[PDB]
């Protein structure tokens, strides 16, 4: 996935030339950059369903009229399938905090999402609702840089979708 | 077909872009052989460089030089020079008959150059490129107007990051599409030897039932009740 | 790409002499109810969106393992290609129907679509129940007799029940 | 002989773009083609077509 | 392969990833429109071949007297019995657009390949202008109204590819 | 592409040495009778519409399941196709004369000829027997002692059949 | 073409779960030896000029075939297409071992290489020898101290010895 | 010119998206990289008159026939000549340093390096010698990793050359 | 290789078309031009032995250095490498004579020349020195136009040298 | 316009390099085939009134039905332009006579033929049969290479017209 290390190979192999000094920089700054971004990752993991659950329950109450029968929302199904979906979201975040960049999420979610969005009627405000209510939440979850690196990724999604 | 970028050179440019352009140009134009330094245009690309051409009039004046000649048309047949060029020029294979029909008898009336610009000027070409990118394998992603064959018909045509379109084959240059573009064929799809250790545990054909040994019958009232 | 009368006429010209009056009668008939067959083609084409959610919600109710982590349309890019391909292959069907032939759907859409698929370890069978299921809710359409006037059109949904058939069989 | 074309895009190329789309990246409206005699009319046929328009044509 | 009204209509809507919508279905129901004075032609003129094609071969030798002497091309049995033989091509391939209500059979059969062919045995196109001139004036004779119209349109397109 | 030179040149330099004397004086001989050789490349050249319509008139004559419908030379489409290929090979059979080697008809013209005419629906009898007609007709021109110094030109026809005959075997 | 990274995002996601603290601690490891990769890295580009020099030596030293009329490292053309060959092995040996998989070189070097060698007659066991000399020059100076921080860097000496026994075992 | 920033900006805008986590990562660690390499630039700018005196030295030992008449050391305009080079070189790669990139070396020295070089008859050898010596004496002038930021620099100079 | 016979058919085969006048009339110029160079090319032949012991004799005596200990030409291995490098060129203007076309010289020596001699560090005057001694040596040899005729490839090759 | 020497120039032009031995032995060829082609071109010149009147009087005779009423021979200003065309073309072989190339022929004969003949309804077989006259004249009025010449260029255009 488009990484800082496979952008660095990628770019230098498709000029046809070795890794110079510029991009073995950007490779330390992202092995500089692991260690907040993998303690943010280790922060969501952990506190991934009441995460997840409290997301739910915000979408929820920003969209009272999802629940009302004949809409979306209606049903355990339909509900289980949101948990799914903003669980989705919240571990391809951790993935890209993981990997240092928006590789997996592009993959993942951001490529093809307002086809699929346009295909099953699913609202993006749903889900830039459930982002906002994460991104409160790692608010209080994590501190310095891990809190600016899980926001970089958190807006990064919330931009993709609107 | 997702991983290079699509290399696109504007009027004013840096030497690193340029740079790097004129690499990705030679490595998709003169297939992945290697040009030899005597052999690299440097007139070309000074008015490349000018902006007296563009990256599609400098795509023009390569494929009509003694490299692409040499490489493509002078030890091929003429099927097997519309394949390369279709590849090269177009980023697809081509789809029918006709278009072989075609471009054999526009090279016969017309000669080479106009064969050449058949492509270069063409709709398609443009479309897709324009003035400013250099072309690129197109077809390994879904477009507006493709066709059931052309993505198998690419594949074949398409021998890995390390093969290449080359004329010292020691088989020679030879088409590969010949027999199934005239029959209206799929292409084939046997990759490369070193790919087959690349994701072993996938299961696509998890739907298919495997059979039973041996087929049940029923002996009294017949035989598939 | 030909049409009905493209394939009457390359039939006769192989043989090598005119159309015959009954070869005429056939085609002027064809041309008689090609008011009915614009309405089929109509009906395919207001209500595609209809078609492929419906078929995409059957299919992915039917075949679970599609649409979860590992499926071949888990990611929103695999989905977004597979509602596509449904797209396109519809699109073909309604093509073949306007023409009164299936050389169009074959030839420019079915015809490597197989080893395209083989190739990237999309299940072949799938794609073809999802043709089937794409289909049922086509004809579901087609029938609709509202709009229109009432009349019998049941050569026409024979004939495009043998589209989307072959397309399915194409791919499988 | 050479003639270079100045052209100018405008509403009748900017509705086309609309509709089939940017599979190639964005550009400023004018700018200038060098072609040779041979070449001259499928250019312009090429450019009308697109709905271009030529500021001018000059020869050299 | 063949330019029929149905065929640029798809090929059109395919060149443009779209269904078809309702331009496209204007054209085709024109088409089925045209259908019946079209096929009534094309009966007409397949009935009358024979006349057709006797006189279209006699028009041409009168309007070029020299061709039938020795030591040029209608001299011989089997030149005259495969003029009628092309002309009776020409005749079935107006049939063929008229029914398919395009050039699509005249520009695959007979246009495509034509002058080189012409050359290369040596016709000349004005033989077969005045044979095809020939069913042109028979055809007011033999057909009337829109029938007449659209075979006479035919006959016109195959004239001037032969121009 | 490879002259009679060019393939002394690579011969000797597979061994890595420089050119015999034999060789030179072999080289000599063809570069002296260069003359002769221009004259009858000059032949083919000249006299091509009159070759090829000849040939296509006896083959047609011969078989005339080509011309018929359902032939493979049935519409001026094909006919031209025809006509176009026997121009071709003719034009590379006199390339080839004037290199005397077979080398640019072998990669250029006959490279994968056979089965494109197979895939095709071409009889690849035919093509080789239209290539010997080619012959034929062109051997009366090579033999025309008009408008030329009066010599022994044997080899030069020989050479001339050679690449025919290669042609039509490579073909059929 | 993935780092080390992104292979356990892929086999996460494949199980459908985050990332395991496990996972996390071993990719943490993995991030924090990264400096001395950076310092391996440098020391493949840096000398890369001199890997190629000393081992394309040692390798017509060895095999002096590949160097006569009729080797294929015989014109200049063939021995600079041997040079590109060995720069561009080298190039991508160090893309995998900045990336720490070596799934640049089955994606993208090797992709087709043996076909190609197969198909151009290259003796593939040469090629092999060349990337194993290549292998023995660039231990050198990857072991060299010299102005770098002293330190167990043994582990990225065995990930470039199985990088380049990886491209010699495609190869041949 | 190639700097870190300039790769930032060119790869986030070829693709025509703002930028993003990986690329302002990249950033990050040209900002940080930049203090050893300002500190080497400043070394280096100090001892400029002895590098580049003792670099056309060591050219001298070690191609002696270069000195010797007809050849190109004979002459003091030759000498010249070659001290002018070596402190082009050194200008080259202090501004490597300070744009933390090698688009100075690559725009001013290196592109057009080789025909040059073959037009003017200048053996790339000469160059080498001279620039492994300031290589060696960094190491004599520079301690910890501006050292490094400093042989990455020359190492690519001398790649270039080689 | 390109030879006149070569361009003419690949310029008639690029056009689609048969030779014309023009064609021949520079073919029936090959035919003409063939007998000096033949002369030329068993001259040179003849002479192979005496061409490139005096051709490695007069490189060692332009670059003296060469043979010192330590450098390229030092030892037994390296100066049977240069007769062997001299003997290839001598072949390949022979060739080149024969041909009548600089095809061989394009092809064998001149395509991977400047990599190869960039690899391997072989100075390019060392053979522009070879090839001025044999084109001093076949001045004495081949009077009339086998002198010009050898004297253009030997021309051709030094300015691929240089 | 196509000569020998202008595709001399425009390959070397194409391939950004200066003419070469293959180039100028093509030209030599060219210059030594000047002689008997300007003889030629002077023989053609000098007859060509009485070549236009044979030629003219060679089509009326082969084509017996254009001088009778309603045709295209019939009229004192259409036999008028018959010499007109006829002498244009024996001009123009005159020109690629001299210019040893059909480059003339090709650019102001060739060029635009068929569809202006079509347009026009002038028969190729009429300017056929002048020119198979041309070529019987100048059988007799030239001996040695120049009739080939004139022959070849006779036939250049023939070809051109059927
Ligand atoms: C993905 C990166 C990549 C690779 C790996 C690559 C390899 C590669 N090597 C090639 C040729 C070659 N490769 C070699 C090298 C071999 N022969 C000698 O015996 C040596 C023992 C050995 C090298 C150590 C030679 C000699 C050729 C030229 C073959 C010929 O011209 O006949 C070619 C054919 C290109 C052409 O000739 O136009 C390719 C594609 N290309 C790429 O883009
Ligand atoms: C890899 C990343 C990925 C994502 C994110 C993803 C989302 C996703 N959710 C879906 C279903 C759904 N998702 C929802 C979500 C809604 N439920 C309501 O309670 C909420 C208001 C709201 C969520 C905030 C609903 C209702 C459906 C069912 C829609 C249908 O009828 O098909 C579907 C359609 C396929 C299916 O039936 O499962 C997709 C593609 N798919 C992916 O492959
Ligand atoms: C004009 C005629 C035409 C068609 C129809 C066509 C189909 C087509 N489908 C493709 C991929 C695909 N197609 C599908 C759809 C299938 N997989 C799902 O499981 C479903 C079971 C099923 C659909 C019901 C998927 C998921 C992919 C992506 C596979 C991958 O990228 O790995 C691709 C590869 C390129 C791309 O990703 O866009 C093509 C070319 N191409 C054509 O030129
Ligand atoms: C914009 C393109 C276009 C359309 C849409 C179109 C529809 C159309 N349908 C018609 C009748 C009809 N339409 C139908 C078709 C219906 N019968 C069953 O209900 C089916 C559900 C359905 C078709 C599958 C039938 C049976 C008739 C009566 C027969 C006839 O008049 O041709 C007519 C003739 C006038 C009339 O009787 O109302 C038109 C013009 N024509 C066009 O040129
Ligand atoms: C697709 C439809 C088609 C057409 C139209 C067609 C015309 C045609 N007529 C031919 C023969 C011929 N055609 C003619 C011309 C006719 N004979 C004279 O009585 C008349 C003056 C004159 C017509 C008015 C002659 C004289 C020949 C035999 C001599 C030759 O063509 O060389 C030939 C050459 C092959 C052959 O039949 O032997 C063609 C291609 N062929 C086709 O496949
Ligand atoms: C540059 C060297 C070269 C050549 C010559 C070549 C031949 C060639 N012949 C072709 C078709 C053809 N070739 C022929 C000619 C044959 N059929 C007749 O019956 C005769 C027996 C015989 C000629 C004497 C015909 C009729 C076609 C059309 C086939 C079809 O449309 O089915 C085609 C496909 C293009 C088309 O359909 O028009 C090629 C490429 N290919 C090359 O790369
Ligand atoms: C501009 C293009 C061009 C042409 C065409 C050309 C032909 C050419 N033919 C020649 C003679 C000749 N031509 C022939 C060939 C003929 N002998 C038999 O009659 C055969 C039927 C026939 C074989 C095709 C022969 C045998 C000679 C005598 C050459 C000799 O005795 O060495 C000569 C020598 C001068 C002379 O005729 O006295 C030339 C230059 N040269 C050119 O520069
Ligand atoms: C067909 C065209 C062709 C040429 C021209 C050619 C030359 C050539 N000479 C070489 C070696 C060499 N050649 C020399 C020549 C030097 N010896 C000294 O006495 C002189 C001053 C000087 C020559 C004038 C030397 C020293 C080497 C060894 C260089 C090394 O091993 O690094 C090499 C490197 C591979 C090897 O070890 O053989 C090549 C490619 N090879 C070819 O395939
Ligand atoms: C501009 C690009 C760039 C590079 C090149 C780079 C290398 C780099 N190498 C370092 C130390 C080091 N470098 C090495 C590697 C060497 N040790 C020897 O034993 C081996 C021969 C060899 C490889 C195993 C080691 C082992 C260390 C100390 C480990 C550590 O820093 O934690 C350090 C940390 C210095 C410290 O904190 O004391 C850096 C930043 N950083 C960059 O930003
Ligand atoms: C420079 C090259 C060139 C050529 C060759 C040429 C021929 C030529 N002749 C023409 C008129 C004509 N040419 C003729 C020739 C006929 N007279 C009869 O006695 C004969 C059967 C026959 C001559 C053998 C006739 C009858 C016309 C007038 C008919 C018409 O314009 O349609 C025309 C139309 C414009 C005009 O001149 O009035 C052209 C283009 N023009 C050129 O620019």
């Amino acid at each position: 996935s488009r990484t800082v290390i496979t952008e660095v190979i990628a770019t230098a192999d498709s000029q046809g030339r070795f890794l110079n000094s510029t991009e073995l920089q950007a490779a330390f700054g992202r092995f500089e950059r692991a260690v907040p971004a993998i303690e943010a990752a280790r922060a969501l993991t952990k506190n991934q369903d009441a995460l997840v659950k409290g997301a739910v329950q915000a979408v929820f109450k920003k969209f009272p009229y999802v629940t009302q029968p004949g809409e979306k929302g209606y049903g355990d199904s339909n509900q289980a399938k949101c948990a799914r979906d903003i669980g989705y979201y919240l571990r391809f975040i951790t993935y890209s905090l993981v990997a240092s960049g928006t590789g997996p999420l592009d993959d993942y979610v951001i490529a093809g999402l307002r086809e699929v969005n346009r295909a099953f009627n699913l609202n993006p405000l749903w889900y830039i609702e459930a982002l906002n209510y994460i991104k409160g939440e790692t608010g209080k979850l994590l501190s310095g840089q891990s809190k600016t690196e899980a926001l970089l990724y958190i807006d990064h999604a919330i931009n993709a979708l609107s | 077909a997702t991983e290079n970028p699509k290399v696109t050179l504007r009027a004013p440019f840096t030497s690193e872009e340029f740079q790097g352009a004129l690499y990705a140009i030679y490595r998709h134009i003169f297939g992945n052989t290697y040009v030899m330094e005597s052999e690299r245009p440097t007139t070309a690309e000074s008015q490349l460089k000018d902006g007296r051409i563009t990256v599609r009039g400098f795509i023009r004046l390569l494929a009509k030089s003694e490299v692409y000649k040499s490489r493509f048309f002078q030890k091929t047949s003429q099927n097997r020079f519309i394949e390369l060029s279709h590849k090269l020029l177009l980023g697809r294979a081509p789809y029918d008959q006709a278009e072989i029909s075609y471009h054999l008898d526009l090279w016969n009336t017309q000669g080479y150059d106009a064969e050449i610009d058949s492509y270069v000027d063409s709709e398609e070409y443009l479309d897709f490129f324009g003035e400013d990118t250099v072309p690129f394998l197109r077809d390994f992603k879904y477009q507006t107007g493709q066709q059931g064959v052309g993505y198998s018909r690419l594949l074949n045509l398409y021998d890995g990051y390390a093969g290449s379109d080359t004329d010292r084959a020691q088989s020679g240059q030879k088409a590969r599409l010949n027999g199934t573009i005239a029959q209206a064929e799929p292409g084939s799809i046997e990759r490369p030897s070193a790919l087959q250790d690349t994701w072993k545990f996938a299961n696509p054909n998890y739907r298919n039932a495997k059979p039973p040994m041996v087929k049940a019958l029923a002996l009294e009232p017949v035989d598939l009740l | 790409m030909n049409d009905v009368f493209t394939r009457a006429i390359a039939q006769a010209d192989l043989k090598g002499s005119f159309l015959l009056e009954s070869d005429l009668d056939k085609l002027a008939s064809f041309a008689k109810e090609g008011v009915k067959r614009l309405d089929a083609v109509a009906a395919l084409t207001n209500n595609a969106p209809a078609i492929i959610s419906d078929a995409a919600h059957k299919l992915f109710a039917e075949q679970q393992e599609l649409i979860q982590p590992g499926g071949n349309a888990y990611p929103h890019r695999r989905m977004a290609a597979c509602l596509r391909d449904m797209e396109i292959i519809l699109r073909y069907v309604s093509y073949a129907l306007l023409a009164g032939d299936a050389s169009v759907l074959d030839d420019r859409c079915l015809n490597g679509l197989r080893e395209t698929y083989n190739a990237l370890g999309t299940p072949t069978q799938s794609v073809a129940r999802a043709v089937q299921l794409m289909k049922d809710a086509a004809m579901v359409h087609l029938k609709s007799t509202a709009n229109v006037t009432v009349g019998d059109c049941s050569s026409l949904y024979s004939e495009a029940a043998t589209y989307f058939d072959k397309a399915a069989a194409s791919i499988a | 002989r050479i003639y270079k074309i100045t052209v100018s895009e405008a509403g009748a190329y900017a509705t086309n773009k609309h509709r089939t789309g940017y599979r190639a990246p964005i550009r400023q409206s004018n700018y200038t083609l060098t072609v040779p005699y041979d070449r001259f009319l499928p250019e312009m046929i090429r450019l009308h077509q697109s709905g271009a328009k030529i500021v001018n044509v000059t020869s050299v």
